[PDB]
């Protein structure tokens, strides 16, 4: 599994600027969380998929 | 052109980019036909003979 997220610089600034949110760990907190909660979904979804 | 630089009816100006061509140069989220503006540099020698 694989994700990809791209920010411009200025955006980086500008939200960093007026909310105190660096817009870098946020990108890296929802990616690496999704990918997280597809894989727990998955597995729970195999185990009702083989249920008999 | 001087004269009609000094009648006012042309006047030096000096703007700056938007920031919105400021993120999409040259690449970024699709944009295409926007290169930056580069600088660069040149030696050249000079040389000297003895007389006597």
């Amino acid at each position: 599994r694989q994700l990809k997220a791209a920010y411009s610089i200025e955006l980086a600034q500008d939200l960093r600027a007026v909310h105190g949110m660096d817009a870098d760990a946020e990108l890296s907190g929802i990616l690496a969380t999704e990918i997280m909660l597809e894989i727990n979904r998955e597995v729970v979804d195999w185990i009702n998929y083989s249920a008999q | 052109i001087k004269k009609q630089m000094e009648a006012g009816a042309l006047v030096e100006i000096a703007e700056g980019m938007a920031t919105s061509i400021a993120e999409l140069q040259e690449g970024f989220n699709g944009s295409t036909d926007n290169p930056w503006n580069e600088m660069g540099f040149r030696i050249d020698k000079q040389v000297i003979e003895a007389k006597s």
